[PDB]
């Protein structure tokens, strides 16, 4: 049989501080994720954590695209599959601050007009973007993988959308938002620093994100975290 | 190789050679042929047993059946004609008849047993290529030496006979059905990779997968050849619905099940919806290990009291069903196990059920602290009408019937999981005689020994009846002892 | 929302819907009549009325307004399924009067205006009944004859595919003759179509249970493709009908010791046993491969599940074709 | 042999 | 049969030399597809043992003799039956019937009718 867990937030607009549970228990299960990937389990652990710890907020967002770009016309996030936060909560500071950067992940999915197999491919290639401006300990083997999983995105799309073009076309547009992912991530992580080290948010974080968190402040907001992208402007 | 040749007008030479870089030519001495070639071959010893009479039969059957001029085997002589018919698949489905399918099937399956159905067409244009699907009245043996063959479906290409394994024609959820597909615009050039990055190869496959659901179409119109199809091939329909999300709404078409109201047959999603009760947006259905612990189900007593249909979903594939068929027929499907469910209630009804969630909010407070850390919640029921309580799955959830198959795949794995248990929430029967009594004790002392043993009970009775397992079952019949004890006393025509 | 006279027309329609809801027959073809005049460009009016008719028994009038109604809905562009339905009523009315071969042909024009499943179930049946009012009408036990003698002449001459085809001519002109089906039960055992020749004579067998010959040649078709622990049974069966029977005692001796003889390699016994669904149920079952376990380990598991039928019976399956051997 | 006779 | 195992329990179910574990039958139950004719079998192979010293126990024995047939021994008995099934671990057939049980003891034990 299939199928091995599950995970749900339990609030709306309070998604401020239950965004953090819920990211909480995405990234490990996307580190379940990530290690059911051949080769994942063969990295350095030190490393394989760095790469969660770095990449948890694009999985999340691009998370929340897929199920929003087909549940909602990706004019609303999903938080889950069972979890759908409308407007009236949308629109709300505490929300849309950092909602508003998920939200152009969930439009972009729905204008580019991903399948669930070229969304896949962008899933499993968000997870290995985000390092340390330094490199990993075993780098070379996450260097290969990644490049395996660009050359996925490219064959989803090129048995898709026909003629020779459109296949360039929906790939280079596809792998933009990869690469645009980056700045949903940059602000996205900035409200979770600000809320993590300032007591007056009055945010609650579980202790995945909290480890995640720490390690990563001194790192992402000073630039020693390298943006690693798939394609040039 | 010997090589003998008389062209018309010249001379018949007999050409000889070891290969080896030479060959010579001298004229032929014997016999001439009236015109034509001969090929004479000297075989390697080890190589003999080409020269059988069964061999040669069997070689010439599985690769020059298609050649148009006819090929005899001289044997002792005998004379044998071995590629007597056109290959049946060349043939016009229209003079086909049942008997020539059905030997045909029997050869290309070694299947004692006539074929269920089939499916012979062709297609032309920017796409050109011809096909047998089968459908067999079995589903396949668990014998490894079945298993390790598939996927059978034969391919031809430009007729000629490519491979017995033919991964990636069709999905796997059909593999069962046996065939032939002769293709005229995939290339020759096969290899298990040209294959499978071909767009040929792909537009192939799509177009199979739609003929195989024409065919079971054709197959759920006839109910009582339906019925017996769905008997082995049911799990099948059932992985596809799960996989296959384009045919997604085809395959749930075909989908059976016993229901509430069926009696003993098997009904479909479509017969569901011809008896909906106004209002009713949703198809309700129910899982479990057989069909009377679902029919017998505390979760089903006021939808049954209400006249509303039940799905029975007694296959533990089912499980996965219900993940995918969101919607049939713009119906919303729900399960009767899980947190939110809804009638479609009258408004003054509702209003009681309103009134009674008011009246029992102490008790389900007074419940949820005493089974703080066992329950999610405890509210106010709309399933129940006889039992006192049940236990809610969360709609994000295993239902209990999920969970006790991972578990029992745990065993079978010789493991443990480290999976978040399904959420649960448990539901008071605001009518029933004891969560009545029970509501006027727990509002008299909150801590009375005797409400916090009896909620624990109703709680864990709760947890068999939804089918979930008890973390403790020697405590919980402990307390059945107890209570054992203490009941003893021992301690017209149609108008329009 | 409507011309006058179609809103009047529709009154009169709803009056005449609750006049048939009661049965009211005649009241309501009085309403529908003046729905018909008020708003003529439409079936509904004259397939209503069409409907009394039919539940009348007025098959004829009921025809008329419906094949009107039809002629009206085209020229007025309505549904093809209004025209569909008007149809099926024709085919509803021979089907009523047992004329079957018209209700198909109506229902198949019903079928082009629409394929409503109605129709589809209800021309089936319409089919299934002519096709047996059509083999009764067939079935003539002296052309039979004349077939069956014409078989035989040729089955005697050892052309037993002819004899064959004159055999089937007469038993879609017999379909009781149990010799019958045991000639061509005989042409299919010496043409090697061993297959056949057990269907044809098991319908002899049920037919007539004393044709010891039937039996005779199932089993010889059974011995012949080594599936001898059943040709053994057959011809035991034809030894009780007469234990004397030359083929019943003979086939019986060699199927006796040739059922064990034939084992040989276990690929054998694998591909003939797993032919066979029962015992394909049996491994398929996991509450047996539990049982055949412990069976194998201890030879007490054995000496007590084989006390309980249900599991006793399951094993002697598996060991009467060999797939269980015992020492 | 009863498959080369006929009833 | 009298139990020499149990000292608290009044009963409990113990897997006969040949059946099944409550781990081999929760799998077996859970996921074979069977027409079960053989898994009755299996499932049936189970013992019963009685505490003789148990308060319940000793409670039945007086009633069962005094007659054979009282309704409240019939159903004393399939409660004590169906309680030591879970106990070994082993689930019920049908859990509903099991839990009427209960709820009907329940009630009495509430004064309720």
């Amino acid at each position: 049989y299939a199928g091995y867990d599950s995970s749900v937030p339990d609030s709306t607009w309070r998604i401020m501080t239950t965004l953090n549970m819920l990211g909480g228990r995405q990234v490990i299960a996307a580190v379940k994720w990530a290690k059911a990937i051949p080769g994942f389990r063969n990295l350095h652990l030190d490393d394989q954590m760095t790469l969660l710890q770095y990449s948890w907020m694009s999985l999340m967002a691009f998370a929340l695209g897929w199920r929003s770009y087909r549940q909602s016309s990706a004019n609303l996030l999903c938080f889950a599959p069972d979890l759908i936060i409308n407007e009236q909560r949308m629109t709300l500071p505490c929300m849309y601050d950092q909602c508003k950067h998920m939200l152009y992940v969930s439009s972009e999915l729905h204008r580019l007009q991903v399948s669930y197999e070229e969304y896949l491919c962008m899933k499993t290639l968000l997870l290995l973007s985000s390092v340390p401006k330094d490199g990993l300990k075993s780098q070379e083997l996450f260097d290969e993988i990644r490049m395996t999983y660009i050359k996925e995105l490219g064959k989803a799309i090129v048995k898709r959308e026909g003629n020779s073009s459109q296949n360039w076309q929906r790939f280079y547009q596809l792998t933009k938002l990869l690469d645009s992912m980056h700045e949903v991530v940059e602000n996205l992580l900035n409200y979770c620093f600000q809320t993590f080290l300032d007591k007056t948010m009055s945010i609650e974080f579980p202790e995945m994100l909290a480890e995640i968190i720490t390690n990563q402040i001194p790192k992402y907001s000073n630039g020693n975290i390298k943006k690693l992208l798939f394609h040039q402007k | 190789v010997t090589v003998i040749t008389k062209h018309n007008d010249d001379e018949q030479y007999a050409w000889e050679s070891s290969a080896g870089g030479s060959f010579t030519v001298r004229t032929d001495t014997g016999e001439p042929m009236g015109r034509g070639t001969k090929v004479i071959l000297h075989l390697k010893e080890d190589q003999t047993e080409y020269l059988e009479e069964r061999r040669i039969k069997e070689i010439v059957k599985k690769h020059s059946q298609f050649i148009g001029y006819p090929i005899t085997l001289f044997v002792e002589i005998d004379q044998e004609e071995l590629n007597k018919t056109k290959p049946i698949w060349t043939r016009n489905p229209d003079d086909i008849t049942n008997e020539e399918y059905g030997e045909f099937y029997k050869s290309l399956t070694n299947d004692w047993e006539d074929h269920l159905a089939v499916k012979h067409f062709s297609v032309e244009g920017q796409l050109e290529f011809r096909a047998l699907l089968f459908v067999p009245r079995r589903a396949p043996f668990d014998l490894f030496e079945n298993r390790k063959k598939k996927n059978n479906i034969k391919l031809y290409v430009r007729r000629v006979f490519i491979m017995d394994n033919c991964e990636e024609l069709i999905p796997e959820y059909l593999n069962f059905i046996r065939g032939v597909v002769d293709s005229e615009d995939l290339p020759l050039n096969i290899s298990r990779e040209m294959l499978q990055q071909s767009k040929i190869l792909k537009v192939i496959r799509k177009n199979l997968v739609k003929k195989c659901l024409e065919l079971f179409t054709e197959l759920a119109e006839d109910k009582e050849n339906y019925k017996k199809f769905y008997e082995q091939f049911s799990k099948n329909i059932k992985l596809g619905i799960h996989e296959d999300s384009q045919n997604r709404k085809k395959l749930s078409e075909l989908l059976r099940y016993y229901t509430s109201a069926s009696g003993d047959e098997m009904v479909s999603l479509k017969d569901y919806c011809t008896r909906m009760k106004e209002n009713q947006k949703h198809i309700y259905y129910i899982t479990g290990e057989t069909k009377d612990q679902v029919a017998n189900s505390a979760f089903v007593e006021r939808l049954r009291k209400h006249g509303l249909e039940v799905i029975y979903m007694i296959e533990p594939i089912d499980e996965y069903c219900v993940q995918q068929l969101k919607e049939f027929e713009g119906k919303t499907l729900v399960s009767v196990t899980k947190e939110g469910l809804e009638l479609p209630e009258d408004e003054e009804e509702k209003k009681k059920q309103e009134e009674k969630k008011t009246k029992f909010e102490n008790l389900c407070k007074i419940m949820k602290d005493i089974l703080e850390k066992k329950v999610e919640k405890v509210v106010v029921s709309n399933r129940l009408v006889t039992s006192p309580c049940c236990i809610v799955t969360s709609t994000y959830g295993w239902t209990a019937n999920m969970e006790r198959i991972m578990k029992a795949q745990a065993l079978r794995d010789n493991s443990t999981m480290g999976y978040m248990a399904a959420k649960k929430h448990l539901e008071i029967n605001p009518d029933h005689s004891i969560i009545e009594t029970l509501r006027q004790k727990a509002e008299a002392d909150k801590n009375d020994k005797s409400v916090k043993d009896l909620v624990i009970l109703l709680y864990e009775t709760a947890l068999l009846s939804s089918g979930f397992s008890l973390e403790d079952p020697q405590t919980h019949a402990n307390r059945i002892y107890r209570m054992i004890k203490l009941g003893l006393g021992i301690d017209m025509e149609e108008v329009d | 929302d409507l011309p006058e006279n179609k809103k009047q027309a529709l009154k009169e329609k709803e009056l005449g819907n609750d006049a048939y809801k009661k049965k009211d027959f005649d009241t309501a073809l009085k309403h529908y009549d003046k729905a018909k005049e008020l708003d003529p460009t439409n079936m509904t009016y004259i397939t209503n009325q069409a409907a009394v008719y039919f539940e009348k028994g007025d098959y004829n009038k009921c025809r008329e307004l419906c094949e009107k109604a039809i002629e009206v809905g085209r020229e007025n562009r309505e549904d093809y399924r209004q025209i569909a339905k008007a149809y099926a009523r024709i085919g509803n009315s021979y089907f009523k009067e047992e004329k079957y071969k018209d209700a198909i042909h109506f229902y198949n024009k019903s079928l082009a205006e629409h394929r409503t499943p109605d129709v589809l179930k209800k021309c089936q049946q319409a089919e299934k009944i002519l096709k047996e009012q059509e083999r009764l009408a067939y079935i003539n036990p002296d052309l039979a004859l004349e077939e069956k003698n014409k078989g035989n002449e040729c089955f005697q001459k050892g052309d037993y595919p002819q004899a064959m085809k004159h055999y089937t001519e007469a038993i879609k002109r017999n379909p009781k003759d149990a010799k019958l089906y045991s000639n061509r039960a005989a042409c299919y055992t010496k043409l090697l179509e061993f297959q056949l020749a057990l269907k044809d004579c098991e319908e002899c067998i049920q037919l007539e249970p004393t044709f010891i010959k039937g039996y005779t040649r199932k089993a010889a078709a059974l011995e012949a493709m080594k599936d001898y622990t059943k040709a053994m049974d057959v011809y035991q069966k034809a030894l009780d009908l007469d234990s004397s029977c030359k083929e019943a005692a003979d086939g019986y001796q060699r199927c006796m010791m040739a059922q064990y003889n034939r084992h040989d390699s276990p690929e054998d016994v694998k591909r003939r046993a797993m032919a066979d669904p029962e015992v394909q149920q049996i491994m398929s079952d996991p509450a047996m491969r539990l049982i055949l376990e412990q069976m194998q380990k201890d030879p007490q598991a054995l000496s007590e599940h084989l006390k309980n039928p249900v599991i006793a019976q399951k094993i002697q399956k598996l060991m009467d074709v060999g797939l269980i051997a015992i020492r | 042999p009863t498959i080369e006779e006929v009833d």
